[PDB]
Parts: structure tokens; C-alpha cells; sequence
């Protein structure tokens, strides 16, 4: 019986969506792979390079047009005529335009290709710009964060296999099982912000307790995700479970809001 | 076509010319040219970094406090490692010191990241240029548990798990559908393993694709996640409380246990499934300890890593040692000082980079960053590069030179520093190694000896975290709790101009962040990085960097075929997000 | 002394007098008394329980829906079990339906307990009757991985392995602190495992000891925590949310997959682990089916379980067939009404209980439990028992009757009961199990059979997980979201006066909650459990339980040694907790 | 180098703890047992029974008088001259007793063992009475709760082993590690407590976006334990994460507090 055919290309990215994928628990990535889809071309785990990885890329677009789904990791560059980001000799948006076109859905992963990330933060040398900017008439699911939660990408990938349909969207194209609430709405350690109990310096005796992080310059207030909930790396831990403020790594702009420590 | 000399090497680019774009099982973007003559071997090789982001732009102006996070996503392979190196730079500038722990977590985090990237490497990257997946369609399952049981006393071997895993991948191609395995080079004259070997090292790959994901844990419990775990300047914001009310909400003895299962299991998995796997390549693949020795047997570099005496990198300190070897000669192993302005250099006359004098190199605290894409005459336009022009620019990676010399980083780099500084642990290992091999002490300087001592220090890895979680242990039981230094957090402490230098070894080498601080700001963040040095494009003395140098001299036994390419290219773990940042 | 008949039986207390208290590798609290004749054979058998709580009276005047609370603390081995029977009892009672998904997931938490409870009890508490520990440390490691590898496709099985295992064992006992293993029965004649045998078998211990945690992960997903999960009168209180906003606040697609990856591992280390293993103690213990029979050839009960048409507890609907067979008659299997009085009766005559008549049963709708401490006679004194006295009363167990016959409950019992109601699930496995041991289908019916039927049942639960699963994910796909009923939640919608019976099979065997609410309260409340059958003491008619029966006509090869009774006893895995509540 | 001796007794009890403590993620049960202790005496394990179970405590008691750490289970009744529970054909409390005298300090695992639990319930027909009633000359550590969550109790017992000492404890007995804060001051639903955001019947919409469940009954407010921090079963789940308020299990006297579904 004959798994649904997936395409995942990489433009201007650190990889960490990859990464992201691979940590995943239930299922584990293997299982993913061998059962639920068919992964017909990926540059980081693919066997075949140059011109071999060219005709497979060619022949599963023609051969599936219109029935396969795209997924994209980071972004396309405008500077250069594109050049920052060269694919078989070419601008990078070459190959996203030709494999968007012959998509039946895109899933955009990540802060690099939702909105942006590092590479567009202050002055943006490259001008770095997320797929939806780009690619106009297509279905795109954002799943932003940096990277997003491994769990939370096969949770996604499980839903639209077993369900067949995309998942239900919030305006900015985010699924609403994961992005429908706050950080700071699902906090632990929301009792001491109602308190007034909080961190004031590192390692001092509220951190020592578990105070909250907000005059640490916690970001979790304005910040939609499922960190404080679904937490990362199968339920271990979380930026503030470990003592970090969150620093809004899921919301468009994060890096341009003034520093960390601020509140 | 032209010809010249170089590093004992005859760089000539008559002949046919071959393009391998897009360089796949590697992080990021890369372009790979040959020249190869009438006897099918390389005699031109060309390295180019088909991508560019900026970081080193993008961090003018931040508070130096935050520049961690912001450089931490130059990579989410070698993720963290550039955290630690920036908060190690901006605590040089301004004169911050850190407590014990704080010092025993970030090494227990670096050591975390060389177990996990190491294992990822070997499977899922380098693994399918040396098993045939295909081939292991026609093992005997029995034959299969004989081999692994003869190796190891790894406990999953039955006849009956070796049947599962063939009848997995047996369904799994049956409709076509063959995925990452499509358009492979199955079948090639260079894979040399029995059926046997291919579907015990299959079945390995995929146990390693499972395993690498706890590893991670300890990042979680001490960083908050991974990919991208979080750091402070002064130290790490994990705060320990294991006697005291509201230990629920800090690391605690039952998060410490969490992180001791890991360790164990880590050790567990590397020392009895990829060591025996890594010298069982050596034996089925000895030729290659012939090929692709580059500039390993010339020049290799570390900068040493691991203080463990907190807040001193000396030599008496770190224990991965650091040093240099020029011209061939191992007897005299260098000093390196990465504040003196006629050490570490960068040049860009063979990169897509304006300085005012391309024909200098410049030190990065004197470093520019200005990106000029201009590629000349290649075959084509500026928007179709048929053909590199490697007389003109051709990368976006910049080339560093140490002492104007052309250097090779990472694994077998490090291991031939201790080696010749006379490190008595390292001494042994590598002596006992090449020994079971039956190859001599000069066989390590080669693609196989890149593989061999990623193995080793992935074993030497895993040790040390058990020594540093002790060392944590230690301090607890004698009261010492502190995580942070916060005397000097706030900007009115700092000096008002300074400067600083933040180095470790990566995985794949030698690092180093330059950051000069002015007025609560970032006035300059210059990094150079471990692919950077490998990947390098030439000098103005027509110099070639450790790739270019590894594949010269190669036979291809199909040209259209980049077996031979991607085997010696892979065995340096390229990073290319690293190494154009 | 006295000597009379009862069932084929001749009960002689005559001669010499065994006493084992406690009994250990057990739940609870329980004493043992025979008497043996000179031929070293088991002429008189005497159960006790030596514990009490009272549970029935501590519940009176509680809400209703508490009640689940209260008795889910009869036992924490079979946590949830009660819960499950009170929620249907205080259901039935009222008038309230559940939604089709809570009855699922209420089905899930079942099939989960029977997987946990059946895998623990073969290893932590049979095992060793079996299994010769020290004789493990004989064993050659190569002849105990080409053993397993006969058996089981299972992985874990190299030589390597099984020396690892040993030297751990070897390690713990050689500074002398033997622990678990001090003075044990090791070197008995009974036991006939060779010594590769008794290696795979421990190393099969510890890989159950550390996977059983696994398996409860389902239990803490829907029901919050193990042991002792939540549960609500009128479904679950694990509310779904797939595809909306705030699926993180509910039981969301991750959770969902947490539970997907529990059932497949659950189901591949029973299949391949414990069946196996059952199998060949079989195989080296063929004479144990001839021995401890008891009422298994005579009198057997089931009320069945797992209602798969939601709120229809008939025969078209349970998954687990219920039914009884009385005077050996398997052509005969009877239909089980729990609220006809002339059918299920607890009689106290030879009990620590007061009744008006003690001559007669009541039905629990009847029942009292007024306790009374009275043994009367002893050999010591009534806080210091030498020996029991069987005339008079000698337990805190109440002794139930179906019909005025006792009954044999459990895994081996509802095996019988489903194979002559012609189910071809159980038939097909039964008949393949007992051909592959070479023994007649009456084998069954023995101390070696009670084991094997667990195993069955074990693989049996397993597949059921996966059937439960993927019918709730079919309404999920269909938009049927409902885990709770709330229309009868608040007292004044309730009748003034209603009872209520609520049934299932726990994994011990056959288990009722009665309940009766008046004014908004609980009136009544009489619980009887699988250990109160199979544990009973004698009724008026001098007829004797299931345990007492299985031990009669039972050889011992050294009566200071009790083996034998442990290895009968054990096998019925007694919950002493469950039996008195 | 040998490793301390441990007896475990059991009173009246349901055996939630034990079961609790097979379930120890890290470290696993088993390497407690092969590595870190010398579980020396327990009935729901050992090999021996009847009067070689008897020979075994006999022998461990004798041979490592005040040495030993005693470990206690459930409960001793004082009705019927203590025949409520019977070990070999004597009250558990001469048991209890004998067993104490010999410990150097004693963990009171569970409601049980510290407080009386659900047989302690109204009306008590056993007259059930905790350890610390019964024994007033020893050092007992309380770790409450139906049961105490596994991976805190493996870790009381990792850190009693490596820093050799009993944990440091809160005027009740309990260690300050995990009983120094309540549910309800480290909750996940605190955000929709503070908003007025409230389940008001059982799968209502705000129930299917996990709002704060004090108006179906929770007892988080009012219950020191590390549920809502720690979890449960490897920090897979709690009671509160899956639907169900706290039922205050940690706390003496929990199951006479008024209904469950009953506000705070
Ligand atoms: S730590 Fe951050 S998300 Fe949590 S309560 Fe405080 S401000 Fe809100
Ligand atoms: S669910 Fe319970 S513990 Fe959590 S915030 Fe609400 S009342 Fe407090
Ligand atoms: N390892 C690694 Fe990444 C590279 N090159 C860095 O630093
Ligand atoms: N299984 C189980 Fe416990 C007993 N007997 C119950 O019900
Ligand atoms: Fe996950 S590639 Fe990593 S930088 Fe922020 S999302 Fe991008
Ligand atoms: Fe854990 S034995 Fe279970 S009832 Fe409440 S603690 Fe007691
Ligand atoms: S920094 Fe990112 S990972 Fe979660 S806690 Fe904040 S959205
Ligand atoms: S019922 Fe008990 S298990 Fe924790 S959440 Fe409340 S203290
Ligand atoms: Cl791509
Ligand atoms: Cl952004
Ligand atoms: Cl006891
Ligand atoms: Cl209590
Ligand atoms: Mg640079
Ligand atoms: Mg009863
Ligand atoms: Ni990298
Ligand atoms: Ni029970």
C-alpha cells in the first residue's frame, strides 16, 4: 500500500528543523521514514549527490505532480539575484518556484521559513524572505519556533497522515493544536508571576526556588507554542523549567524586540 | 589550461571536468569541481560554499550579554558550541570569572555534543559510502549473527533480529518506493563488505538513528532543549538545590540521576556498537589508508579544549591539548597565541569578500566582512554557473592560514597533536589501533585514519562525561552550589572599551569568536570556524586548502560515479552553515 | 483427629502438621497450614488470610460518586480494577450511559492492567520457583544464547550477553549479602531446569523487571498517574482535543502517539520474552500437569469483561466470555446472574465475621461484614497461633459459593469457559500451545496450566490494545469526541432508592461491587474479589476452596522445604489485600 | 565494598508503594537493588518463605543491629488485640517493633505509614495508627502520598546513599526537597485559577482546553507534594494534567475532608 510521497528542501537555514526531527519520540523519525511516508528527496540523509540527486528531484516532481507535499527548512535570499544561496548552479528560489508548483501543500518549518529568523534580524544582508512572501497560490502550514518541538512536528506529521486533511489554521496559518495558546498561559511557574515572587540576579535564592523569570526578561507573555505543556526532548524540560527566560523564539521579529533582558 | 606547483602537489586543470552540485549527507550548501587526466585521476579540485547569512553583521550593535543565542544559530548540528565559544570571548573582554560548576556543566555539555554528533556523523552521513544497503538484501541472517557476535558483546544479534530487519527493508523497497536509497551507488567496485557486514551495519544505522535522540537529555536538563539549549554570560542559569524547600524547581537529585542513566547508556552504545563497527571498516578497507591523506601529513592544528581548572585555558588546563605542526615536521609541536596579529589570518582574493588590499590577510580583530559576489567567467551567466572560475572567486568561505600556512582541523588533526606532544593515554590508543590493523603509524593520515579517530573520541567523549558529572558530584557533597558570577552583569561594571577571545574545539575542529565591546555594544564579532579552515578556497600564493588538497591525486574508478568524492570529502563531517556563517 | 469426604477428596488431619506464615512472593498477608502422612503427601490443606481493613464500612454514608476513590485502595497491584467495578456498579445503579469513547479508554486501562499484572507476577513472584538462580552461575554463556536463539526471535540473546549477566550475578553475591536470594530452596530436586536454561530465565527477570514500567505509561496518560489512576461516575475525565485551539490543555495527536508506541512495545516483549518462556518451563516440567488440579476439573467461574458494544454488558457484547461449569459438566457452560439470590451467597461459618445465622449464605445484597476475632481452640493462644483450628473459624476471607458449589476463578478458569462456548480465538490457541508440549487438552487443568493460561492471556490483552486504539481513532476520524455523561451528575437527579452490580474480569479472576444509594449516600456496599473465591475457607457443608483443593494429594520431597505449596499457590497469584478489602 | 542493609516490613496496606517503586526511572529498581542497596528482608520479593523467611530476619537483625535502615509499608491496627494482622501467628506490631529497635533511623513510606491512609477513614474499624504513634525513639522520615511518586523515591534513597546522611525534613517529617511547595504554587493551570477560567462539568469546553479544575474539587491548594514539577511516570502525566483535580493524597487526614468534587 503506497506511502504519500514528500519532498524537503533547505535554503538559507543552521538546519536545526532537521535536527528537530530526528529527537522525535513517539514515533521515532526510523518509523516515520519506513511506514507512514515516503521522504523521496532530502539533501542531508539522501545516498545520491550531484547529478544522480538531480534526476531523482526531476523525476518525483514530474512523476508525482500535484499529489506530492513539499516541506521547506529555512529560506530564499533576494540579494545577489539569489546568490547567497546557490542549488546546481543556480538561485535557490529556482528550485523552491519549480518544486511549489507541482506541490498539492506546503509545511513551512520553522522560524526561517515562517518568517524569517536570525538571518532577517537587523540589517538582513542578505534580504532574507519567508516562503509565503515568495510562493502566493498554495496552501502553506507555518510551524514556527527555532526549531519547533520534535514531538510537536510528528504529532503534525501523524495527524495529516491518519486524517488526510491539513490541520485548522489560526490566522497567521499556525495549527491551532499547538499555537492556539500562550507559553505564559501554560507556565508551572505562573503561581509566583501572580505572587510577585521573581528572579531578580542569577542564582540567587528565588532562582534557587523556582521563581518566575519575568524581570529576567521572560518573553513567554507574548509568545504561542506548546513549550509549557507538550516541553521538549520527550517531556524532559523546557527554557524556563531550566532557568532561561523564553526569548520568543516562535513569534515573527523575535530577534528585533529589544534584548533578552529586558522585560 | 594551466598548471602550477604547490605543497608538493602539481595543480593542473587540463582535461575532463566534473561537477558534483548539490554535496549531499553534509550540513548546508556545498559545490565540489575536479580535472581529472587520461588514467581518471584528480588532478585539480576546487571547494566552493554555495551559501552566506551574515551573523558576523547582524551582531554590530547587540548587548553583549545576548550575543550567545544569536550565534548559537550559526548551526543546529554543532549546536551550542558556539554559545560557549561567545560567552568564553565577552567574559575575556570584560574580565569575568565563573564558579567551578558553572565550568564543570558547559564541559559537560561540550562532551555531550561530541558523543551525539560523532554518532550521527558515522550512520546516518558517512555510514552509506561504505555499506552497500542493497547488498544486505542477500545476507544469510545466521552468517550475519556469527559476524556481529565475533565482534562485539553488543546483546542484540539473534539470526531472528537480522530475518526482521532484512524483511523490513525488504517491504520497504518491494513497491519502488525507495526513498533515501533511490539513484544510489550500489553495486559500485569500491564497496567491499560481504552481505553479511552490509546487513549488520544497516541494522546498526538504524539502532543509531533511535539511540542518538536521548543523548540529547542532558542538553534538556542543563540548557532547557535541544536543538539550541540556553547559556548565560557569568556562567549557566541551571540553578542546584538538592536539601532545600522548592528543590521541585531547580536541579535537583532526581534531575542529577536522570542525567547519570544517560551517561551510562551513551557509553554503553558507543564503546560496544560503534567502535567494533569503525575497525571493522578498517579491515574490509585498508586501501584507504592510502588515500586522501591531504595535508595531514604536512600541517594540522588545535587550539585544545576542556579547561578543567575553571577559568584557565592554559596548557596545564585543558585537557584536549592544542598546538601546531608546519612543514612536516611532528617533532616540533608549536604554540598557537590567537591574539597575535601574524598567527591566524583571513584572505579573500579567491572568495566573494571586499577588503581595500585583497592580496593581505587580515587577523580577525582587524577582520571585514563585506560580501562582493562576483564570479567572472564561468561557463554561463552570473545565474548559471556551469564552470567555477578557481583563477577568480569562487567560494563564499573565507581562507584562513596560520603563519600563512595551509592547515587540516578536526579529529585526526587533534589526535596527531597529543600523539606528538607525548600525551602517554593517546600514545597507546593509537599505537594498540593501528596494531590490530596491521597498518603502520603513518596509515592513520588518511581518509580511513579521519574515520578511526572520530571513533576514538566519541570512546574518549563518553568517558570524560562520567569524569565531569563526578567532578559536579563532588562539589555538592562538599556544599559548593554556586552557578553564576553576577558582580560584573550589569553594563556600568564594564570597562568602556575592550576586547576579547573565545576558543574551543568543536567537533570538527579548531574554533575561535573575536568580539570588541564599546559603549555597552558589539563593535566587532569576527568567528572563524572549523569547516572554514578545511573547506577554504586558495591564497594569493595559489595555496590549497585540506579538502583540495585530500582529493588531489585520487583514482576514480567511474567517473560519472562521485564515490571516491563523497567517501574523503564526508570523512572531514563538512559544516557548511559553520563555515560561511 | 478427623477424617470425612468432600469432592473426590479425603480431608485426614491426622499425623504431621506443616505451618508456612508468612507466605511470601505474594500480595498481602496469608497463612498456610497442612498436614502430611507418612508417605510425605498432603492429606489436609488450610488457607488463611491474616489481614483486614474494612473497606464495605468505611464506605457507608459517602457520596457516590467518591466510592471509585475508596476501593480503587483495596489493592494497589490491581490498581484500577476496582475503580472500573465501582464506576459501573454506581452507573447501573442510577441510569447513566456513557459515551462510546469512554467505554473504550475505560477498555484500554483493563487491557493494560492484565498485560502489566500477568508479566510481573511470571517473573517477580513465580519465577523462582522454577528457575534456579545460583544454578545460572554454571551455565556456559555460548550454550545459553544458542538456546534462546532456538526459542524466540527476541534480539538480545550473543554469548556476550549472558556473560554479562552472569558476572553481575557472580559480583552480587560474592561479598556474602545474597539479599532476595538468601536461603532459598536453590538445589531442591524439583528443580529440573539445565543450568543455560536457568541463565536465560534470569537475564529474562531482569529485562521484566525493568520493562513493566513501560507498560503503565498508557495508565498515566488517560488516568493521570500509576499506581492508582483517576476515573469519573459517568466516563473518563481525560478530555479530547485533537484539531482546536488549547489541545494542549487535553488528550492531543502526541499523547495519542505516546500511547501507540507503548502498545507495540508491550506487545513484541510479550510475544517474544515471556511466551517462550512459559513454553519451555513447560518443557521441562511436563509432570507439573498432572499435579494441583484442585476444583479446575470440577467447578469454574466466569462473569466476563470487556463490553465492547458501550453500556451492553450481554453476551453479544463482551469481548471475554462469562459463564460457569459445575460437577465436571464442560458440556454445560451456565449463564451468571448477579442479582439472583439464590446464586452468588458468602458464607462465615469458618470465617471472622458475625451473621444471625451462620448455617446459611447471603447474597450481597444481604451482606453484612461485622467483624469478630474469634479462633477459638488453637494449638498457643489466640495472639500467639501455633496451629489453627479448621472446625472453627480460621480467616479473614469470607467463603462465596455459586449455587452452593465453589468455584475455581481466573486466568485458567475463564480459558475453559471460553473454549467450550466454542470461542475460535482461544480454541486455535490452545490447541496449538498444548500440541506443541505434546500433552492431552486435560494438561490444561493442573499448576502448569494455570501458568500457561496466564501467558495466553497476556498475548491475548496485548492484541486487544491495539484493537481498543484503533476503534477510538475511527471516531476521533468521524468527529465523535465525548468522554463523559453529565446529565445524572448532581445527587437530586438520582433516584431516591436504586442498587446497582458492577462486573468485570480482573486479572486474578471473576470480581462484583453491590452497591445500594438511599437519600443521595451509600446505603451498602459488598465487594467480592477473585482471591476471596479461589482463598475461601470451608462452608457449612465441610466443602473445601480452590486453593485448599489444588494443594491436596500433593508429594513434597523435603517437608521443611514447602516448594511444592509455594509453586501451587503461587500459581493462582494470590492478592490477600483483595481478598479480605 | 558492601552496601547498607535494608529491611522492609509491610503492615496493613494496599502495596501501592512497592508497586511505586518497581516503576524508578532512574535509577531502575533493579540496579537499586543489585548496586546502591542490600535489600536484605521483603516479603513481596524474597525467595525464602515460612521459617526460612523467619530465619532471614532473625539473622539480618542480629548481624547488623544498629546499622541497618528499616523501611516501613502500611500500618499496625490496635483493634482485636492487634489480630487485624497477623505475621507468623502474632500481631504486626511485635514485628514493627522488633524491627525498630535495631534500625538507625526508619523511612515511613506513603499516607499509611506516615498518617493512616484510607483503613484510618471514618470510622476506622481496625483502629489503624500510624508508625510514629507506635515508635517514639527513632528517626522517622514521612514520604506521604497514595503512593509517593517513583523517581522521588528513588531519589531520597540516591541521595541518603551518596551524601550518607537522612535528608534534611520540614517540622512534619517530610523531606523539604519535594514537600517544601505545594501543587497549586507550581501548577500549569494556574494562568486560568487567576482568570477566572473554571471547568464547570466534566468534558465542557473549557475542560477540552485544560482550564483550572477548582470548582470541580482540586485540592492542589491546599497539598504539599511534587506532582505538578516532577510528575509522574518517567514526567509523562499528573492527576491534574489528565483531567482530575488533586485529591489532597499526601496530606494526613485527606479521605474526611468533605467530598472530592466539594470546592476547597
Ligand atoms: S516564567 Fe515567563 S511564562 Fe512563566 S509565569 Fe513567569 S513570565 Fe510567565
Ligand atoms: S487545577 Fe488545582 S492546583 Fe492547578 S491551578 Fe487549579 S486549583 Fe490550583
Ligand atoms: N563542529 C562543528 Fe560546526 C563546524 N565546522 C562549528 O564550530
Ligand atoms: N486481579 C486482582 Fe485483585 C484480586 N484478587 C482484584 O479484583
Ligand atoms: Fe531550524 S533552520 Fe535553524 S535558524 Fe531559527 S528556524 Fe532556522
Ligand atoms: Fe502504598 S500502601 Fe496503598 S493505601 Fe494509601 S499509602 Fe497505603
Ligand atoms: S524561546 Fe522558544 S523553545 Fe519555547 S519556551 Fe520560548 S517558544
Ligand atoms: S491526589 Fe496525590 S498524586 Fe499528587 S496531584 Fe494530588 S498529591
Ligand atoms: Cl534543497
Ligand atoms: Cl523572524
Ligand atoms: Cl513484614
Ligand atoms: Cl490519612
Ligand atoms: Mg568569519
Ligand atoms: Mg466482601
Ligand atoms: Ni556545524
Ligand atoms: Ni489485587
Amino acid at each position: 500500500k503506497p506511502r504519500i510521497p514528500v519532498v524537503w528542501i533547505h535554503g538559507l537555514e543552521c538546519t536545526c528543523c532537521t535536527e528537530s526531527f530526528i529527537r522525535s519520540a513517539h514515533p521515532l523519525a526510523k518509523d516515520v521514514i519506513l511506514s507512514l511516508i515516503s521522504l523521496d528527496y532530502d539533501d542531508t540523509l539522501m545516498a545520491a549527490a550531484g547529478t544522480q540527486a538531480e534526476e531523482v528531484f526531476e523525476d518525483i516532481i514530474t512523476q508525482y505532480n500535484g499529489k506530492y507535499i513539499l516541506a521547506v527548512e529555512g529560506n530564499p535570499p533576494l540579494g545577489e539575484q539569489g546568490m547567497f544561496c546557490i542549488s546546481s548552479g543556480r538561485p535557490f528560489i529556482e528550485k523552491l518556484k519549480r518544486a511549489a508548483a507541482g506541490a498539492s501543500a506546503i509545511i513551512a518549518w520553522g522560524t526561517c521559513a515562517s518568517w524569517g529568523c536570525v538571518q532577517a534580524a537587523r540589517p538582513n544582508p542578505t534580504q532574507a524572505t519567508p516562503i509565503d512572501k515568495v510562493i502566493t497560490d498554495k496552501p502553506i502550514i507555518k510551524v514556527p519556533g527555532c526549531p519547533p518541538i520534535p514531538d510537536v512536528m510528528s504529532a503534525i506529521i501523524t495527524y495529516m497522515v491518519t486524517f488526510d486533511r491539513l490541520p485548522d489554521v489560526d490566522r497567521m496559518g499556525r495549527p491551532l493544536m499547538f499555537y492556539g495558546q500562550r507559553i505564559h498561559d501554560k507556565c508551572y511557574r505562573r503561581a509566583h508571576f501572580d505572587a510577585g515572587e521573581f528572579v531578580q540576579s542569577w542564582d540567587d535564592d528565588a532562582a534557587r526556588k523556582g521563581y518566575c523569570l519575568y524581570k529576567m526578561g521572560c518573553k513567554g507573555p507574548t509568545t504561542y507554542n506548546a513549550c509549557s505543556s507538550t516541553r521538549w526532548n520527550d517531556g524532559v524540560s523546557f527554557p524556563i523549567q531550566s532557568g532561561h527566560g523564553c526569548l520568543g523564539c516562535a513569534e515573527n521579529g523575535f530577534w528585533d524586540r529589544g534584548s533578552f533582558y529586558s522585560r | 589550461s594551466t598548471q602550477y606547483e604547490t605543497q608538493g602537489y602539481t595543480i593542473n586543470n587540463a582535461g575532463r571536468r566534473l561537477v558534483v552540485d548539490p554535496i549531499t549527507r553534509i550540513e548546508g550548501h556545498m559545490r565540489c569541481e575536479v580535472n581529472i587526466n587520461d588514467q581518471n585521476v584528480i588532478t585539480n579540485a576546487v571547494s566552493c560554499g554555495t551559501m552566506f547569512r551574515g551573523l558576523e553583521i547582524i551582531l554590530q550593535g547587540r548587548d553583549p550579554r545576548d550575543a550567545w543565542a544569536f550565534v548559537e544559530r550559526i548551526c543546529g548540528v554543532c549546536t551550542g558550541v558556539h554559545a560557549l565559544a561567545s560567552v568564553y570571548a565577552i567574559e575575556d573582554a570584560i574580565g569575568i570569572k565563573v564558579p567551578d560548576n558553572a565550568n564543570i556543566i558547559r564541559n559537560i555539555m561540550l562532551a555531550t555534543l561530541w558523543c551525539h554528533n560523532h554518532l550521527v556523523h558515522f550512520y546516518q552521513l558517512a555510514g552509506m559510502d561504505w555499506i552497500d544497503v542493497l547488498d544486505a538484501l542477500k545476507a544469510d541472517p545466521r552468517k550475519t549473527s556469527e559476524l556481529a557476535q565475533s565482534l562485539s558483546s553488543w546483546p542484540k544479534s539473534s539470526p531472528g533480529y537480522f530475518f526482521d530487519v532484512q524483511n523490513r527493508l525488504k517491504k520497504f523497497v518491494e513497491g519502488g518506493q525507495l526513498g533515501i536509497f533511490r539513484n544510489g551507488y550500489w553495486g559500485h567496485p569500491q564497496y567491499k563488505l560481504p552481505p553479511e557486514a552490509n546487513l549488520m551495519g544497516f541494522a546498526h544505522y538504524l539502532e543509531a538513528l533511535d539511540f542518538q535522540r536521548e543523548i540529547v537529555k542532558i542538553h534538556a536538563v542543563f540548557g532547557g532543549k535541544n536543538p539550541h539549549p540556553n547559556w548565560i554570560v557569568g556562567g549557566m542559569p541551571c540553578a542546584i538545590n538538592i536539601d532545600e524547600s522548592g528543590a521541585v524547581g531547580a536541579v535537583n537529585m532526581e534531575r542529577l540521576n536522570l542525567v547519570q542513566s544517560i551517561i551510562t547508556r551513551t557509553a554503553d552504545f558507543i564503546n560496544n556498537v560503534m567502535i567494533p563497527d569503525a575497525l571493522a571498516i578498517g579491515q574490509f578497507n585498508k586501501p584507504w589508508s592510502e588515500i586522501g591523506t591531504g595535508l595531514s601529513d604536512k600541517c594540522v592544528l588545535s587550539y585544545g579544549a576542556f579547561p578543567d581548572i575553571a577559568n584557565d585555558f592554559g596548557e596545564k588546563s585543558l585537557l584536549m591539548p592544542g598546538g601546531a605542526v608546519i612543514n612536516g615536521d611532528f617533532n616540533n609541536v608549536l604554540p598557537v597565541d590567537l591574539v597575535d596579529p601574524q598567527q591566524v589570518q583571513e584572505f579573500v582574493d579567491h572568495a566573494w569578500y571586499r577588503y581595500p588590499n585583497d592580496q593581505v590577510g587580515r587577523h580577525p580583530f582587524d577582520g571585514i566582512t563585506d560580501p562582493w559576489y562576483n564570479p567572472g567567467d564561468v561557463k554561463g551567466s552570473d545565474t548559471n554557473i556551469q564552470q567555477l572560475n578557481e583563477q577568480e572567486r569562487y567560494s563564499w568561505i573565507k581562507a584562513p592560514r596560520w603563519r600563512g600556512n595551509a592547515m587540516e582541523v578536526g579529529p585526526l588533526a587533534r589526535t596527531l597533536i597529543a600523539y606528538h606532544k607525548g600525551d602517554a593515554a593517546t600514545v597507546e590508543s593509537v599505537d594498540r589501533m593501528m596494531s590490530a590493523l596491521n597498518l603502520p603509524l603513518s596509515g592513520i593520515q588518511s581518509t580511513l585514519g579521519r574515520i578511526l579517530c572520530r571513533a576514538h573520541e566519541a570512546q574518549w567523549a563518553a568517558g570524560k562525561l562520567q569524569y565531569f558529572f563526578d567532578k559536579l558530584m563532588t562539589n555538592l557533597k562538599n556544599g559548593n552550589l554556586a552557578t553564576a558570577s553576577t558582580e560584573k552583569w550589569e553594563p556600568a561594571t564594564w570597562p568602556t572599551e575592550c576586547r576579547g577571545v573565545g576558543f574551543t574545539e568543536a567537533p570538527r575542529g579548531a574554533l575561535g569568536h573575536w568580539a570588541a565591546i564599546r559603549d555597552g555594544k558589539i563593535d566587532l564579532y569576527q568567528c572563524v570556524v572549523p569547516t572554514t579552515w578545511n573547506a577554504s578556497p586558495r591564497d594569493p600564493k595559489g595555496q590549497i586548502g585540506a579538502y583540495e588538497a585530500a582529493l588531489m591525486n585520487t583514482k576514480m574508478a567511474i567517473p560519472e560515479q562521485p564515490l571516491e568524492i563523497l567517501r574523503t570529502l564526508h570523512s572531514f563531517n563538512p559544516c557548511l552553515a559553520c563555515s560561511t556563517h
